[PDB]
């Protein structure tokens, strides 16, 4: 039969100008609802949302991915690995009711792109076309990664997402944003100090800090520094592996190379398992709130 | 003044949540990712001893008064371009006034 084909169909008579408007409504609510999670904002939970809805992809049979926008169905919504993301959805539904034409996948992925760009990150080309699929196409839980693992896991996990060494290290740099919540995943604390501004802090802190392995209040083991930060076992594994270590080092020296590689990778992650016809529009590069005078 | 004056109690939450991951609570207090803010008002930009500021922060050489202070907190990278102060900014006037009021009292 060969895998299922997911063709990208542009929403009836919509263009760049329409999506720039969806972006702005999100980016403004990102600026307005700045009280959330001890003033980190909703920026990180949005990039974690875009990653989890796309992280369900399986290259072998084309199941999962951002296309279907299946995160709205109870099964994937209540995934133990999607804990805390309900807050990302509550942030986006008032914006979905303001733009009912946009598909679910398009919105969650656009939420991630808007958040990175707004948190002074690289310009991420985004494409429209994802179309809502039914409840029977919703992926079964546990396709997402486990944090309590090593480098050998990470390398073989991402192979399913069609990502190479350089892509996963780049994609992991998004951990410079936010924190781990004990009530959500069993791990507590941030990876850095600049929780809502997209930098290469993740790599710097990984090699420049004093990491001691301790246990938290959820009884799980994590690497903590004297500075008050943390790293997951999968994070720390990036400096344990010799191949991943020489890329972590490269991004710690050059932020512009990191910004160049994340945008390639993050776009790829959100576009994984979507076929674009040749008549489809070239990827959109959205203007930030700062670029329009706000 | 043009900046009101309000909260020392409410800016204490705004400081502990949005700044304390660097910003210290005492004189002699350590520089971290950023400097100790004691004696900040009435002193120029880039003058705290024992810290390595970016050329851009010492270069900007402006006396930190309550007014040019709130223009910096709104957008740190637009006021001082090249600053390593990784902060998005306080987009609300209440948030800025409440914090400057706490910073006037705490950084005496
Ligand atoms: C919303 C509250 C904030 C206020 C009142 C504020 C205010 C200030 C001021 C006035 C300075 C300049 C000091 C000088 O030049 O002598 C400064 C520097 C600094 N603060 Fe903040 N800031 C805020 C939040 C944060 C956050 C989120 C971080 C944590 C990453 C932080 C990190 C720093 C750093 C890294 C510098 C040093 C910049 C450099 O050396 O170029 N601050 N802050
Ligand atoms: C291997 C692999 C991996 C892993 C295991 C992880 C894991 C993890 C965890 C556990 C957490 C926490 C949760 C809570 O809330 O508590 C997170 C978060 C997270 N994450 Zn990530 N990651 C990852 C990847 C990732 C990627 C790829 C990205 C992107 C691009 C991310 C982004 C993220 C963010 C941003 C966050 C934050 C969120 C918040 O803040 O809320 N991430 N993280």
């Amino acid at each position: 039969t060969t895998p299922l084909v997911h063709v990208a169909s542009v929403e009836k008579g919509r263009s760049y100008e329409d999506f720039q408007k969806v972006y702005n409504a999100i980016a403004l609510k990102l600026r307005e609802d700045d009280e959330y999670d001890n003033y980190i904002g909703y920026g990180p939970v949005l990039v974690r949302l875009a990653w989890h809805t796309s992280g369900t992809w399986d290259k072998h049979d084309n199941t999962g991915g951002s296309y279907g926008g299946t995160y709205r169905f109870k099964k994937e919504f209540n995934d133990p690995s999607n804990a805390g993301l309900q807050n990302g959805f509550k942030f986006l539904e008032p914006i979905h009711k303001e733009f009912p034409w946009i598909s679910s996948g398009d919105l969650f992925s656009l939420g991630g792109v808007t958040a990175v760009q707004e948190m002074q990150g690289p310009k991420i080309p985004w494409r429209c076309g994802r179309v809502d699929t039914p409840e029977d196409t919703t992926p079964d839980n546990g396709r997402l990664p486990d944090a309590d693992k090593d480098a050998d896991y990470v390398r073989t996990f991402f192979q399913r997402l069609n990502m190479n060494d350089r892509e996963v290290v780049a994609l992991m740099g998004a951990h410079a944003l936010g924190k781990t919540h004990l009530k959500n995943s069993g791990y507590e604390g941030p990876w850095g100090a600049a929780n809502n501004v997209f930098t290469n802090e993740f790599y710097l802190n990984l090699l420049n800090e004093d990491w001691k392995l301790e246990k938290n209040d959820a009884n799980n083991e994590q690497w903590d520094s004297k500075s008050g930060y943390m790293m997951l076992p999968t994070d720390y594994s990036l400096i344990q592996d010799p191949k991943y270590l020489s890329i972590v080092k490269e991004y710690a020296n050059d932020q512009d190379k990191f910004f160049k590689d994340f945008s390639k990778a993050f776009e790829k992650l959100l576009e994984n398992g979507i076929t674009f016809p040749k008549d489809a529009p070239s990827p959109f590069i959205f203007k930030t709130l700062e670029e329009q005078g706000l | 003044t043009e900046f009101k004056a309000g909260s020392a109690k409410k800016g204490a939450t705004l400081f502990k949540t949005r700044c304390l991951q660097c910003h210290t609570v005492e004189k002699g207090g350590p520089h971290k990712v950023g400097p100790n803010l004691h004696g900040i008002f009435g002193r120029h930009s880039g003058q705290a001893e024992g810290y390595s500021y970016t050329d851009a922060n010492i270069k900007k050489n402006v006396l930190w008064d309550e007014n040019n202070m709130s223009e910096y907190l709104t957008n740190p990278k637009k006021y001082i371009p090249g600053t390593k102060m990784a902060s998005g900014g306080l987009k609300k006037e209440k948030d800025r006034n409440d914090l400057i009021t706490y910073l006037k009292k705490a950084c005496e």
